[PDB]
């Protein structure tokens, strides 16, 4: 699976929904085909790989032990409760597989709020004791670049990798270990509705005339003022974004948003 | 020579989620199977005591492949518990986005998840592009030239010569495999279309974001309707329509013709992977409170008796835990559901999965494309009947051929073709309603202190239902019963094997180290494990 030329990428899936994998498939200029054919060598990925079972395990072992080195991209949180029992692949706990593979990578990218901060399964009362990659593997010295979002904008993943390949280093990171080139501004400061916010022109309900006119969604619970992401600028699928579709931001790129940003419709 | 012994495939790749398949093979054929889901998250436990309005946001995270479906199910569930009747435009927009999800989902499944079980990508290197172009142009009104196909061959050749096969690394077809039948030319045509699909799906997904904000994980639904006022503009409707027309052309001129060429070459697969019972919830409503107002209607069938379609009674569903990693053995209806984990390890106390086992009137039911198609055909659906008959005539096979892995794969195709055409009709209806002067998209409502509600969606994989018990205005109990739980869940307290477990019996296994045959049947169901366990 590996050799010279193209950089090796090992993609792991822990406690996840696959939304982060799907977001990468939406890649645009470069498209996913160019990515897999010319830019990099996707050597392990449970969602689209041809091999299964022992052949898949062999492909994984082959990739991780390569003298050429590999970059790890991780999707999903790591369940820690009861000895890591709640999540297993090939009958090994996710805690165990990540504990042995991640310290061996040249670089590790935690892609998605689940992989970066714990995510949906870590929300109270956290039955599986799920943790983000850096939290769970701190004792091992693992320090992944965190690309947050549920799922993140794929523009941010490709941008980070292309930066790493060019500069052989991680870009500048904030206190939550996220790249400042994509997470340096709040969604709110980049919002088209900011002029309404300043004027105190808030939509009181979704069925109102002010909502139809595009009034600010803060009274309806928008978390834009407390969330860091580049949504209004890059947009999604080259065409839209939550508030342009009339719905408030739920703060999906933030650490414990499921408990911190909730109730979603209150401020 | 015929192999006898166990076979384990963990992880089962090219599906969503974490699945472990265990089978017992005797003399080259499977005689027993176990469907083991290996990841538990516990979203239902997490939901307790929270605001009902917050449910759709947590539940959408059940799955990113069938992304919007859970948001729609939860919203239909709270809409119901609350007693609101959303505006005409809200139903149209919600329906149009679901229709787009079906096209994106199925195109990606056939090419990106399923096809590698039938197509030998490396064999495309030895094809004659001139002959391949002839074949391609004869099966489709879309003519491709020798030059078109050589371009793909050249790209593939360079990739292979790098020695970095990537996704194709330890592929079951490397070095040839007795179960792979395609000639070089057909392999090249299929590969060209697989690569082409990678770009076409970005447009199919984009269609959902036009009205839906983004994909994955849409954000335009609220209790009472939708939030996207911009969806009413001629510009947005035109943008959507253009993406739709292109996606439909791909379905009609590329996906279907390829499905038929592959099915004709693998005609022997009409003999494996059949099931007995089917359940479907119906989809694309005119009335949010009437399942029979849907373009596709609900229904249940036992032992393939399609002349006697029975009505769907929601109170007849119970989820078992006897062979699952939960406490006790008591099966429960969703409004009295329990999610109390207790792991015992693989087969510990006869338990082997994190999935619960849903049973209708105590019976295991297959759900998804085959069930929706067969049931609608039997109900006399004109469009479904027309396309299925054409597909059967093209293949030169009888209707009995449908009860199989090949039939299930074909039905996914038929469903995509009928829905693609139907989105055009829904669009016109939406346009006409706006023309009358109806510009409303959300209705007012009020949160009751105590109530019960349920939402039904027939997702690309089958019948989905979300159930809520509201107490003191908060989530007293919230339970999800999803398509894959029905089809891939374990045995029940009566030891009845699930649809996937039962369909695997009799599967031939030419080689045992590269069991592509098990993958062919398992993938025909389009498994989704995050969905099944939640
Ligand atoms: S971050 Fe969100 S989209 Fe990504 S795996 Fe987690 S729940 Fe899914
Ligand atoms: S809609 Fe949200 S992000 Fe936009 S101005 Fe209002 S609070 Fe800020
Ligand atoms: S919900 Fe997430 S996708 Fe952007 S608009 Fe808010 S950070
Ligand atoms: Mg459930």
């Amino acid at each position: 699976l590996m050799g010279p030329r193209r950089p090796s990428v090992v993609y792991l899936h822990n406690a996840e929904c696959t939304g982060c994998s799907e977001s990468v498939l939406r890649a645009f200029e470069p498209y996913i085909d160019t990515l897999i054919l010319d830019t990099l060598s996707l050597d392990y990925h449970e969602t689209i790989m041809a091999a299964a079972g022992d052949a898949a395990e062999a492909a994984l072992e082959q990739a991780v032990n390569s003298p050429h080195g590999f970059i790890a991209v991780v999707e999903g949180g790591i369940p820690t409760a009861a000895n890591g029992i709640y999540g297993k692949v090939a009958n090994h706990t996710m805690l165990d597989i990540c504990s042995r593979i991640l310290p061996k990578a040249q670089a590790v990218i935690a892609y998605g709020t689940c992989a970066t901060f714990g995510g949906v399964q870590a929300a109270k009362p956290n039955p599986t004791g799920a943790k983000g990659v850096n939290d769970a593997l701190k004792h091992l010295g693992v320090k992944a670049i965190n690309i947050a979002g549920c799922p993140p904008n794929p523009y941010n993943l490709v941008g980070t990798i292309v930066y790493y390949l060019k500069n052989k280093a991680a870009p500048e990171l904030d206190s939550l270990n996220r790249p400042t080139m994509f997470f340096g501004q709040t969604v709110h400061e980049q919002c088209p509705r900011l002029p309404h916010f300043d004027a105190g022109e808030f939509a009181p309900s979704f069925e109102s005339e002010e909502a139809r006119k595009g009034w600010c969604l803060y009274e309806l619970g928008c978390k834009g003022p407390v969330t860091m992401n580049n949504c209004p600028k890059i947009k999604f699928n080259q065409t839209n974004w939550p508030v342009d579709a009339g719905h408030p931001c739920i703060g999906c790129s933030e650490p414990d948003f499921w408990d911190a940003m909730t109730p979603f419709y209150q401020n | 020579s015929s192999y006898s012994g166990p076979i384990v495939v963990d992880p089962v790749t090219r599906i969503e989620g974490h699945l472990r398949i265990e089978v017992e093979v005797e003399n080259g054929k499977v005689k027993n199977a176990y469907s083991s889901s290996t990841l538990f998250r516990g979203l239902e436990i997490i939901l307790k005591g929270r605001d009902p309005r917050d449910a759709q946001h947590f539940t959408q995270r059940t799955c990113g492949v069938c992304t919007y479906t859970h948001a729609l199910a939860s919203t239909r569930c709270v809409d119901n518990a609350v007693g609101v009747h959303i505006p005409k435009n809200a139903t149209y927009i919600r329906n149009l986005v679901l229709g787009a999800q079906y096209l994106h989902d199925h195109i990606v499944h056939f090419y990106h998840l399923h096809a590698l079980d039938f197509v030998d990508v490396t064999a495309a290197l030895k094809a004659d592009p001139a002959k391949a172009a002839k074949v391609a142009s004869s099966i489709s009104p879309r003519k491709t030239t020798a030059a078109d196909l050589k371009a793909v061959q050249d790209k593939l050749k360079t990739f292979v010569e790098t020695g970095q096969l990537g996704p194709f690394t330890n592929a079951y077809f490397l070095g040839g495999h007795p179960a792979y039948y395609l000639d070089p030319e057909t392999n090249l045509i299929a590969t060209a279309h697989y690569l082409e699909a990678l770009r076409l799906q970005v447009k199919a997904a984009r269609a959902m974001a036009v009205f839906g904000a983004k994909n994955p994980h849409t954000q335009f639904t609220v209790v009472g309707g939708v939030t996207c006022y911009d969806a009413l503009t001629p510009q947005r409707i035109a943008e959507f329509e253009a993406l739709w027309k292109e996606t439909k052309a791909f379905v009609d001129e590329v996906y279907i013709p390829d499905l038929l060429v592959v099915a004709a070459a693998y005609k022997d697969w009409t003999q494996y992977g059949g099931t007995d019972n089917f359940i479907t919830f119906g989809e694309f409503p005119k009335d949010e409170y009437d399942l029979n107002s849907r373009f596709f209607k609900p229904g249940v069938v036992f032992k393939r008796d399609f002349k006697n379609i029975k009505p769907f009674d929601k109170m007849q569903i119970e989820e078992h835990v006897r062979h699952s990693w939960y406490e006790g053995a008591e099966a429960r209806h969703p409004w009295k559901g329990q999610t109390q984990p207790k792991y015992t390890d693989l087969h510990g106390d006869d338990r082997y999965s994190w999935m619960k086992a849903p049973r209708y009137m105590g019976e295991p039911m297959e759900t998804g494309p085959l069930a929706q198609v067969l049931i609608a055909y039997s109900q006399g659906h004109p469009k479904v009947k027309a396309v299925t008959d054409a597909v059967l005539a093209k293949l030169g096979v009888g209707p009995e051929a449908l009860f199989s892995t090949l039939g299930r794969t074909a039905a996914r195709g038929i469903e995509t073709a009928v829905i693609a055409e139907y989105v055009g009709v829904m669009l016109q209806e939406y346009k006409d309603n706006i023309a009358k002067g109806d510009n409303v998209i959300c209705a007012p409502w009020e949160m009751p202190k105590q109530a019960e509600g349920v939402g039904f969606v027939n997702a690309p994989r089958g019948g989905l239902s979300h159930w809520i018990r509201i107490e003191d205005g908060k989530i007293g109990n919230f339970q999800l019963v999803v398509p894959s739980t029905w089809t891939l869940g374990p045995r029940c307290d009566k030891n009845n094997v699930s649809p996937v477990e039962a369909s695997l019996i009799g599967t031939p296994v030419a080689d045992a180290k590269r069991p592509v045959e098990i993958l062919r049947t398992v993938h025909s169901f389009d498994p989704c494990i995050a969905c099944g366990v939640h």
